[PDB]
């Protein structure tokens, strides 16, 4: 899986901040907008309960 | 009797499956619960 | 006998609810204010919530001309703390014995209870105002 | 007296969702590709794990909620009747840092500091502790589900050191530990909490938890250790 | 006192799986090639 | 007779549950705290789980003016170990004999039981606090 | 009589010293632990300091087989502020009455005092445990 | 009487030596195995060391057809630490009572002692097997 | 009579199951451990499987004050060999005759049975431990 | 590591893991701990 260029650019910009707290807050925003986990194995079908 | 193979071999059906299931998008683990990212 | 009587005025000066429980007149009878003839049941006060700034009156007295006095017990409990007991109140105005009795027991520390107005020498027990407050 | 309560719930995930109330038609529609959906996930990868390694390490380090520092300890005088010595951070806690409780570790103690400021809609990693309401000298957590790793051996001072810097942890920062009792009698029985070994590792802080607190209304006995993955050491900050 | 427990399970492997609740229609569909599946394995070889 | 009475306060100082079993008052009667008149059944305590830091009170005494004393037995058992017996408790405050009796038997080694407050010379057996802990 | 007895256990649940003063039994006698025959003078307890996290026991009982209960008083006093009063304790387990008395009077906002285990209905006054804590 | 008897089997389930000391029968007599007529002095057992993984039997019984039970004591002592006490054992199978006594007092955290087979209800005291283990 | 009693402790030291069969108390009654009053039925042990390392206790004694003693029989059989008989056990503690009787019969050769603790001179039969093992 | 006591007077077997400990992998070997009560025998750290 290739990461989308926008996410990689966001990570680079977050790590480009001057101070550690700015980096941390930019990373928090980035992962709030992009998610913290990715599903790498998924089962397809239908379930009724 | 189509299966996932017939879906994946057809670009339109494969992309419909990818899109309708948010397979390219991560999941935001918020304190209120997981939600798919846009 | 009507010569032995007691009035209890619970006054929730505090800001949180207090509940009456286990009200029981072992001797005599309860009655409505101003009418010793109008007997009332303990269920009219059992489980009642005294809201802040509210006053609740309980009137007890002996029966009609009987040689009995009056005696009863009840509990103040905290509805906000799983009905944890605040205080246990006992009152007794006997017809035979001259001395009366008004006893408040318990060890709840987050509450302040202040009772005043009782008479213990002779005659009726009188009117007792019980100010309740939660810390 | 009579009571009856009935509750019915249907859930559909995949297939033709307009046939949720008609089981036969939903089963008939399960072979249509246009309605196939994700019905379970058997593998989940942290998004940071998808990054190239030099960036990945930095991102992982920056996401750790707490900083860490090892500090010298001093035995707390008094408490001569206890079977194990009680130790506390030596000297004053440096500004902005905090400590986590009393420990039997005579070598060092752990100091932590938040990495993210307070913000709206964000649960802080640390919480303040307050003196108990009644019949208890033990601290209580300001926020509901947070925890602290040790009991207080003394009088918990809300506003003065060392009690002013004692903090509790967000629940995701801790994992259940295992006790280690000391003392022959219940009156002098103290647990030395130690991490549960696993193949998610936790710090071996050797926190002290007295099982029998003389007061009444005491808070629950601490049973937790701090995760190693939540603390960043040698950060240069 | 009275207790009753009922548990029903259907499993399909091959044939038209949409006819799992209709035995006659599944039996009618068993002759369709597009639904034939592996119903048992009688020999397995280590990949090495 | 009410002159013979006993109170047993089981206090689970430990961190794991302990269960009461086989509670039986062979003589006298159980009753609610503070009211020897309010008799209670053994089923109100049988099978009860004393959670950690919880206190459970059992009050027994002789009947109304009868020449009987009081006598009873029960068991503490471990719910987490297939109800394996922790201890066997026997209490006896006789009306005729002056000496009382409070006996704790058993050999469970992963438990510590400490009982205090009993009186064995004369009069009522008294109040006995039993602190329980699991190693 | 020995049937009239009381045990008072002062238990420091805080971290500051507390002193016992003015211990005086007007009726009955102070005695040893588990030994109502070994009379002990009030000088054994007066002026003593109950160190934090340890208990001091005071045993009082009536004269042997007499028609006399046990009545007494003591002060708990904080030595940290020039021996000011914390609370005044009075106990009365009479031989010729049913109502035992256990009064904790006085006021000291810097101290919190709890007590439990007393019996006021009839018989002995029991084992009263008093937990003291300086806030 | 011979009907009052007790067998005490010390069984070392560990790997460290244990010694028997101060064995003394105040009432009754020590006797041989399966032979209540062959009296044996306490010197046969006092000072003996029960090697690990073997059993030592002590047989006590009352005087022949007498109105006397059997009462005795001994210490189990660890010789590895200067003959300190492990536990103090006391047995009492009286002739003029129903309640037999089997008390294992003392404290030694380095040793674990279990015992089984005793009967305290009525009759003889039975065959008590005591498993000793040094941790 | 309760003076005649027997306890049988079957201990499957081996590694394969052993089954009880044909348990029958021809005289006296079976009962639960520690309570000769709590009579139990033979069906509570009939057909039971004693797993390896498991211990099973059977308590028998005479009835309430009757002049009867106790007498019974049972069989150990091998569940893994078509319930082939392992051993036949007979116990008898008579009230009239002084001598008791404990007999083990059978010829199963792939089993080892070792019984110990019986008393045959006078009084109760006692406690008998029966260690069972399959070769 | 070693595996236990043996009657073999000629030799004994020593073993060593070939794979390090990793997440989601059951180790080939487990440590043994002293028994909780009334037993000097070791107990397996992992269940089966």
């Amino acid at each position: 899986i290739k990461l989308s260029p926008q996410f990689t650019s966001g990570v680079q910009a977050a790590l480009a901040k001057a101070t550690g707290t700015e980096k941390r807050e930019a990373l928090q925003n980035l992962f709030q907008e992009y998610g913290h986990v990715f599903r790498t194995k998924v089962h397809i079908g239908g379930v009724l309960s | 009797g189509d299966t996932l193979n017939d879906v994946i071999q057809d670009p339109t059906r494969r992309n419909k499956l990818i899109n309708d299931n948010n397979l390219l998008k991560g999941i935001i683990m918020g304190r209120d619960g997981p939600v798919p990212s846009s | 006998a009507y010569a032995q009587w007691v009035i209890i005025i619970i006054h929730n000066v505090g800001s949180q609810d207090v509940k009456i429980k286990n009200l029981k007149a072992s001797w005599g009878k309860l009655h409505a204010d101003g009418d010793k003839d109008a007997e009332v049941s303990a269920s009219n006060y059992e489980g009642k919530i005294v809201k802040p700034d509210e006053k609740l009156q309980i009137n007890a007295s002996g029966r009609s001309d009987a040689a009995e006095g009056t005696t009863g017990t009840f509990d103040l409990v905290d509805p906000a703390d799983g009905d944890k007991q605040v205080r246990h109140f006992y009152w007794d105005s006997p017809w035979g014995s001259k001395t009366n009795t008004w006893t408040v027991s318990g060890s709840n520390t987050k509450w302040m209870i202040e009772y005043s107005g009782q008479n213990l020498d002779s005659g009726a027990l009188g009117t007792i105002t019980v100010d309740t407050l939660k810390k | 007296s009579q009571n009856r309560k009935l509750n019915v719930k249907y859930i559909v995930n995949g297939g033709d969702y307009t046939k949720i109330q008609n089981t036969e038609e939903w089963v008939a529609s399960t072979n249509q590709s246009e309605h196939w959906r994700v019905i379970e996930v058997t593998e989940v990868t942290a998004v940071a794990d998808l990054l190239p390694q030099p960036i990945r390490g930095q991102v992982k380090d920056l996401l750790k909620p707490l900083l860490g520092k090892w500090v010298d300890v001093e035995k707390v005088p008094g408490l001569e009747s206890l079977p194990v010595s009680v130790y506390r951070p030596k000297g004053a806690i440096p500004a902005g840092w905090f400590w986590l409780g009393d420990t039997a570790d005579a070598s060092k103690a752990l100091l932590v500091k938040p990495t993210l400021p307070a913000r709206s809609g964000r649960n802080p990693a640390l919480t303040s502790l307050h003196q108990g309401s009644g019949m208890t000298e033990q601290p209580f957590v300001d926020l509901p589900q947070y925890q602290y790793l040790s009991t207080y051996f003394g009088s918990f001072a809300h506003d003065t050191p060392p009690g002013s810097t004692l903090r509790g942890l967000r629940p995701d920062h801790v994992l259940p530990g295992r006790y280690e009792m000391h003392g022959d009698t219940i009156s002098t029985a103290v647990y030395v909490t130690r991490p549960v070994d696993v193949p998610d590792e936790c710090f071996d802080l050797k926190s002290l938890v007295r099982v029998k607190l003389p007061g009444s209304g005491n808070p629950p006995k601490p049973r937790s250790a701090l995760k190693k993955s939540m603390v960043l050491f040698d950060s240069g900050e």
